[PDB]
């Protein structure tokens, strides 16, 4: 049961609002609060999160692949994301590590977008630095190419499909066009500007008809002829409608993808059977809850296949979207099938992308057929942690006599009402499960699947809380409880303590004697009396006779003993400085914590004592870290946590926020004997090592429940191999989709990840390949398919479709 | 003495909405007697499935009434001094649960009873069961096809949702209690025709048709592990494929008592119990035999797949005809 370091996200920031993008290596990738997440969507779960700024995250954009690929250039994957402390990190996502960084001035970047021309050169960025500064940066050196100034407000920018020189920017008074846009020196003059006749939301180019553009307004639709400068098509919404959000347009096909203020997402296709372009709705969504805490902020869509959209919410999840094919204008399938016609006796695969779908554009009004309909599915769905202020437990430590069915859960409660169960092990959400209708103050265990919790009500007018403790057993749900009807008429409840052999069970109240009851019987056993002081901290001993020990108000120590229902006391201890908030016990080792930051290293072997001062404001919680002869503790302060050491008094490391550490702690816990849970104030979760010192993750070395289809994360060596012998499918007679048939001395390691990476396929894929009237081209269209790249996507279309018209 | 017609509060808040100021009686006391009930009759005669249900209570009534100068009292949910034949209806909802013609043991009137029906027979649609705090984190292949799908709560009733956007509701529901999963029609709503028992000698024959589903396999293979010609009730048959053969029609449901929500259903059952003699002293014998027969059984299979009623521990998927634990 091996634990490795790893951050758990949840909700995102208002800076996060347009922090998304899908590439063409076909991964998914968000903005976190200071993080980037990047997740798949064949499989919907979290591969590598990255986190290296100490600002919010603002853009993110994936590389672009319109280039041979070699061993000089191999399948490698390349991210970039800017902060709002104006710095630019280029991301190679296999390990955890940066290659550069780019820093100018102390003002957000507006706006990042790679270069689609990598002919000559494949590592050309443009960002806008405000007010009115464009820069040409390098991706390899992080060399400046180029600085040009303006006299206005650049918001946004797009680049020309079909010409790589022509270049438009969108201002606070109009629109700059650039014609003169390279590389090697900078634009000439200020450009030939218009003015429309403020209230803009997006701008950019038309890829399926040339020298076209949309202008986004909230109620209208706008499309722009450049060489007349006048308006072709209105899309408008009805009267009794929601406003439009963002538009994403197609290039297989000639479509748009409208996302809408609530939540709903529309696809519209030009009518082309049956003076102005009109635009049809051909399939609908359904509209999600809309809050004022809960708000839809970008959509994404599939550049491969234009098949699938995913929605970003604020409380952080991700819904998938998949378009689904069936047999107003009418629409009619396609007649070749992977580049070349088809017959009606051969296997078909509609859905495999767009073009697949609905036939190409068309003129109405002219003399010309199946009936084509699309609709919406929803097919995944991820979630994360709830809002801040966890409440965390760890699952009692790994011993030597439940080895067999030991499992590393862990308890996160929230505000909801609802407990969180992880496996820390694959990173996947356990159970969740509603419990209480308020906040959960704490959870404690009682064995291997079970646990406790408790909540309290809000106060009246005289202080009296309803209290409420529930047992929850993990396997069957059943929540039951444990006092019973007690009333909605007491005292809250500050802390419970279960002992370390789940034995006895203490319930602490503000001005309430103690309660001792039983986890196994569940009845009550012996209440104290009136004349009980104060609790103000309470600790059993690790060592069916039981020892706990706690203070009072005034600082003296009582130490107790527990016999089935009889109680004794067994000693008392001279006060000694201020008033005691947190005890831990482990061995001979007694360790108390102070008000003033003091930490007195009580020791029942020679009566000594050792207060060694903090420097710090206050403590909140101490706790130990388990194992035998493991003494070492962590201690909880107002400003950050340290580890100490009780064998030698001598801080190992510390961990101060605003110093060291951007983010808060809320609460601390020991997930094994050399890892520790560090749970942060905006909504994450982070496993650390001994010094708290954050690691590269990196995805060599993860254990997935679900194999997911990547040819970047094998090696350079690998992906050409795979891809040679998938294009020369009949291997020696027979048709086989694994290694172990064909003659190739290499290591067994990479033979088993190339197995591995084929047996996650698809099954109508794979069946698509075993099929000998499969020829060659669609062999060679569905592999650069599979594999995301554009050059071949782009050669390979053409070339067959040229070959079957001059064939015949 | 008299007859006990067990009840829920269902029957009173269909009935609610002089009648409506009697009818707290009916959901506070409970106790309705004959001498209650006859005064009752007036407000009863004096009265679209409100009209449905107010209908099929009058014929019951005075049915259960003649000589077969017997009187019946209508207690809701020291039972061998008042009363000597317990009558139930069906279907028992799942908030609620001497002889008994209905079910013997809560197990019965649950979802547990819809596996074992399948798992005995080996035709049904496809189930997913999952227990609670289960996540889904993608939408099962087996059900993408479908169009209506039918979602059960353990305690609540069923009910029909589209599959467009499933995932919301099922992440949601599945917090609170176990969720079953069951495809209901590939294009639409699907057909459900309800077949009453015991079966007449002169329907066991023939030709497979919508008025006569008596020679259904299905049918067939429950005959002789269950014993329904000591019992009366219906089945519920679902077709998936409606816009006939054998192939499109499985079983769904079984419940035991006298139904109450429609009108035809419920004249057929009444007169099976006076013309086959399911209420003469020697014909309620043999139900004292199986009415342990058929609990053991239930119950056995219940603690197989385990390792009021029981909440489920593990996850089952029926497919193929074939029950199972669901990997994931």
């Amino acid at each position: 049961f091996k634990v490795s370091a790893r951050t758990l996200t949840g909700a995102l920031n208002a800076h996060n609002k347009a922090a998304v993008d899908w590439g063409w290596q076909g991964l998914i990738a968000y903005g976190c609060h200071s993080l980037v997440v990047v997740i798949d969507s064949i499989t919907a779960q979290t591969l590598q999160v990255l986190e290296k700024h100490k600002a919010d995250v603002v853009k993110v954009k994936w590389a672009r692949e319109n280039y041979h690929h070699n061993i000089g250039s191999p399948y490698c994957l390349r991210l970039a994301s800017a902060d709002v402390n104006g710095k630019i990190i280029v991301w190679d996502v296999a390990a955890g590590v940066a290659q550069c960084e780019i820093q100018e001035h102390a003002k957000p970047i507006q706006d990042v977008q790679w270069l689609w021309n990598q002919d000559a050169s494949r590592d050309l960025l443009l960002a806008i630095h405000p007010p009115n500064y464009i820069v040409l940066w390098n991706a390899d050196t992080g060399t400046k190419l180029w600085k040009k100034s303006y006299a206005d407000n650049i918001l946004s920018f797009s680049f020309d499909p079909f010409d790589p020189s022509h270049l438009t920017l969108l201002t606070s008074e109009g629109i700059v066009f650039i014609s003169d846009f390279s590389p090697s020196k900078p634009p000439s003059g200020p450009g030939k500007k218009v003015y429309i006749s403020n209230d803009c939301l997006q701008l950019a180019y038309l890829p399926s008809k040339r020298n076209h553009m949309l202008l986004l307004y909230p109620r209208e639709i706008l499309i722009l002829d450049l060489e007349v400068n006048q308006t072709v098509g209105v899309i408008a919404i009805e009267r009794t409608g929601v406003p439009f959000l963002q538009v994403i347009p197609c290039f297989q096909r000639d479509g748009l993808f409208c996302l809408h203020e609530n939540g709903c997402i529309t696809l519209r296709v030009r009518r082309s059977y049956n003076q102005e372009l009109t635009y049809d709705l051909r399939s609908q969504c359904d509209a999600i809850r809309v809050t004022k805490t809960v708000r839809p902020f970008s959509m994404v869509c599939c550049p491969v296949n234009e098949n699938a959209a995913a929605l970003v919410v604020s409380d952080g999840r991700v819904m998938i979207w998949e378009l689904k094919s069936a047999v107003v204008s009418p629409l009619y399938s396609p007649v070749s099938f992977c580049g070349i016609p088809v017959g009606v006796l051969q296997n078909k695969l509609p859905d495999l992308s767009l073009d697949n779908m609905i036939g190409q554009s068309a003129i109405a009004g002219e003399e010309h057929l199946r009936e084509v309909h699309l609709k919406f599915l929803l097919t995944g769905l991820l979630s994360g942690l709830p809002a801040p202020q966890f409440a965390i437990r760890m699952c009692p430590p790994l011993t030597t006599k439940n080895i067999k069915m030991y499992q590393p859960l862990l308890a996160v409660g929230t505000s909801n009402g609802s407990v969180l169960v992880y496996h820390l092990t694959s990173g996947l959400l356990h159970k969740e499960l509603s419990i209480h209708s308020c906040e959960v103050k704490g959870i404690e265990w009682t064995s291997l699947t079970s646990f406790l919790s408790f909540a309290t009500s809000t106060p009246n007018n005289m202080g009296l809380v309803r209290n409420e403790l529930q047992l929850v057993d993990l396997p069957t749900g059943r929540s039951i409880a444990f006092r019973g009807e007690r009333g909605n008429d007491e005292s809250a409840i500050e802390m419970i303590k279960v002992s370390h052999l789940k034995q006895y069970l203490a319930v602490v109240f503000r001005d309430k004697p103690l309660e001792l009851w039983d986890v196994r019987t569940c009845t009550l056993l012996r209440e104290m009396s009136k004349n009980f002081p104060t609790i103000t901290a309470l600790e059993w001993s690790p060592s069916a006779r039981e020892h706990f020990v706690f203070t009072d108000i005034d600082g003296q120590v009582y130490h107790l003993t527990v016999e089935g229902n009889s109680v004794k006391d067994s000693a008392r201890i001279p006060p000694d400085m201020g008033s005691i908030t947190c005890i831990a016990w482990k061995g001979d080792t007694l360790v108390l914590g102070d008000m003033d930051g003091n930490l007195n290293f009580w020791d029942l072997k020679g009566r000594v004592s050792r207060g060694i001062p903090t420097h710090r404001s206050w403590v909140r919680k101490i706790r130990f870290a388990p194992g035998k002869g493991n003494q070492k503790l962590i201690a909880m302060y107002n400003d950050g946590a340290e580890v100490w050491d009780t064998k030698e008094v001598q801080m190992v490391s510390s961990l101060r926020s605003g110093r060291n550490v951007t983010f808060r702690i809320l609460d601390v816990d020991w997930c094994t004997s050399d890892k520790v849970i560090l749970a942060s104030d905006d909504g994450c979760i982070r496993v650390l090592e001994m010094s708290m010192k954050s690691a590269c993750f990196r995805m060599d070395e993860q254990e997935l429940t679900e194999p997911v289809w990547c040819p970047y994360l094998l090696v350079p060596r690998a992906s050409l191999a795979l891809k040679a012998f998938l294009l020369h499918q009949p291997w020696n007679g027979q048709y086989s989709l694994d290694i172990s048939h064909v003659d190739y001395p290499e290591n067994e390691e990479i033979k088993n990840l190339l197995q591995e990476q084929l047996n996650s396929l698809s099954n109508d894929i794979k069946k698509l390949l075993l099929d000998p009237e499969f020829t060659l081209l669609q062999r060679c269209l569905l592999v650069s398919r599979l594999y995301g790249d554009e050059s071949e996507l782009h050669f390979w279309t053409v070339a067959a479709h040229y070959l079957h018209s001059l064939s015949q | 003495k008299r007859i006990a017609f067990l009840f829920d509060s269902t029957l009173t808040a269909f009935l609610m909405m002089n009648l409506k100021s009697h009818a707290v009686t009916m959901f506070e006391v409970g106790k309705l007697s004959d001498e209650s009930l006859d005064s009752f009759l007036i407000e009863l005669e004096k009265v679209q499935r409100y009209f449905d249900h107010a209908l099929t209570l009058r014929n019951t009534i005075l049915f259960l009434r003649h000589n077969k100068g017997f009187p019946l009292d209508l207690l809701r949910c020291v039972l061998n001094k008042n009363y000597t034949l317990l009558v139930s209806m069906a279907p028992l909802t799942n908030e609620i649960r001497p002889q008994h013609i209905g079910p013997a043991i809560p197990e019965v009137s649950s979802v547990w009873f819809k596996l074992y029906i399948y798992h005995v027979t080996g035709q049904g649609p496809p189930s997913l069961l999952l227990s609670k705090g289960t996540r889904l984190r993608k939408l099962p292949d087996i059900f993408q096809s479908y169009d209506r799908l039918l979602i059960t709560s353990w305690g609540h009733d069923p009910g029909v949702v589209p599959t467009s956007n499933v995932l919301t509701m099922l992440n949601d529901a599945l917090t609170h209690s176990a969720v079953l999963i069951q495809g209901h029609g590939l294009h639409g709503i699907g057909e459900t025709v309800h077949v009453p028992f015991p079966f007449d000698e002169t329907e066991l024959q023939g030709e497979f048709t919508r008025v006569n589903m008596g020679v259904h396999k299905a049918l067939q293979i429950l005959r002789n592990r269950v014993d329904l010609q000591h019992l009366c009730g219906y089945v519920t048959m679902l077709n998936a494929s409606s816009q006939t053969t054998e192939a499109d029609w499985v079983p769904l449901e079984l419940c035991f008592g006298i139904p109450l929500f429609s009108s035809e259903l419920n004249r057929k059952v009444c007169r099976k119990i006076a013309a086959h003699g399911l209420c003469r002293k020697e014909s309620l014998q043999n139900l004292l035999h199986s009415s342990r027969k058929l609990s053991l059984q239930v119950l056995n299979f219940v603690h197989s797949f385990q390792e009021g009623v029981p909440l489920p521990a593990k996850n089952l998927i029926f497919k193929d005809g074939v029950l199972s634990e669901w990997s994931g």
